[PDB]
């Protein structure tokens, strides 16, 4: 089985919305040892966002209802509730420390000093999965994963902002998830709020550095981040 | 109510 | 754990749509050796119902793929999704033949004479997972399970008519899904219709049959019934 | 259009 058998085998995974096998298929590959293509970074991310996020939806779901049937009090069902609930969690942890090993041991790792988009994309992904972690964890376990959540955030901050133009893709979607982190997890709308609101406001100011290779892209979470703020702007008023 | 989101690199 | 605490994690696992999971815990209800209670029944055939959809969607997908790629004459790419749909596939097929092996080995087993209900339930999900399976072969292995489904909706059938109400949603199921076997897999388009159109019109002539516990779902079995009636005269013309 | 069909039993 050839690299390019395995990023075909993605490509189709990815139509068939068989992400576990997408995952796994960009696993291999990243295995290879070798750096990855846009397009292969791309699927990678796609793949284990997919992954993350079906977890994260049954997680949900049943901590919801591990919420319900413990109101309610009765006792033999929180018992395989609670079981059920761990079962999910559990694989969503290694889901994510699955990503993250990927992260630290190849694609971060293996990336030279002039690869600063690279290190930035990798960067942005490590602190998604810390952050996704972060979601279904508490104490101890939460406030450290948050920690690196936060660490790699930042990190990849920094290098976007003096390596990248406001307008690209990557330093928005940096923005954008950096952002929501400080919301969701941090707590903290404020910064949440002006991390987007600054990062908005400096693609626009050079809305003119944008190319024909992403301005989609770029205008695209230009106007999620927008979508934050408006979304944000509303929950801090009620 | 989740903060919009996305995270899909350059193909 | 306990039977109740895996019909439970079915509950909670269809729930979250986790359908593999909600399979493994009424297999694993199942395999108890004790007799399937209608919940549990309803449990079980929902649980595989959407694996085996799940797999049949992917299937699907995949294998169109493999025609546009074959047309197109490329090399290595038939190569990768062609083993990938066979992996599909070969999911497809195991799962059907988990199915298959509950209903002989367990179901259907273990059901008396006198579970007439059951033993038409058992073998409608016998037929309807046969069926399953002959949408993804050719050749011998079709012909094979086209047979073996087409058995198991007879005698379903023959039970259905001697000793079940024509309003009984287990018998109009068991229609349903008979007259789509001979639409969609035999490819008898009259008889498909036929029996569709006589069930219906059997329910129909003894509306007064139907029941509390189970009216909403034979009016609705009968709505599919006269749809798929609209649905195949429209396509055969 | 793929033909309607149904497998619940009644629960
Ligand atoms: C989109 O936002 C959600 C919610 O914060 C986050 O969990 C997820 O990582 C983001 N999507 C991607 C592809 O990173
Ligand atoms: C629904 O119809 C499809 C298509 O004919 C059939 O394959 C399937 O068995 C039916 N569903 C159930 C639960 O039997």
């Amino acid at each position: 089985v050839d690299r390019e058998q395995l990023v075909q085998k993605a490509r189709l995974a990815e139509q068939a919305e068989r992400y576990d096998d997408m995952a796994a298929a960009m696993k291999n590959v990243t295995e290879l040892n070798e750096p990855l293509s846009n397009e292969e970074r791309n699927l990678l991310s796609v793949a284990y966002k997919n992954v993350v996020g079906a977890r994260e939806s049954s997680w949900r779901v049943i901590s919801s209802i591990e919420q319900k049937t413990s109101a309610d009090g009765n006792e033999k069902k929180i018992e395989m509730v609670r079981a059920y609930r761990e079962k999910i969690e559990k694989e969503l942890e290694a889901v994510c420390q699955d990503v993250l090993s990927l992260l630290d041991n190849y694609l971060i790792k293996n990336c030279s000093e002039t690869q600063y988009e690279s290190k930035v994309f990798y960067l942005k992904m490590k602190g998604d999965y810390y952050r996704y972690l972060a979601e279904v964890a508490t104490g101890e376990k939460r406030a450290t994963v948050v920690e690196s959540s936060e660490k790699a955030y930042s990190e990849a901050h920094e290098i976007s902002k003096e390596h990248m133009q406001p307008t690209h893709p990557i330093r928005l979607g940096l923005a954008l998830n950096y952002s929501v982190f400080y919301y969701e997890i941090q707590n903290a709308p404020e910064q949440a709020c002006h991390l987007a609101k600054t990062a908005f406001d400096d693609a626009i100011a050079e809305l003119d550095t944008l190319n024909e290779d992403s301005y989609k892209d770029s205008t695209l979470i230009m106007q999620l981040l927008r979508d934050n703020l408006t979304l944000w702007t509303s929950d801090q008023q009620d | 109510t989740p903060p919009v989101s996305q995270a899909s690199s350059t193909t």
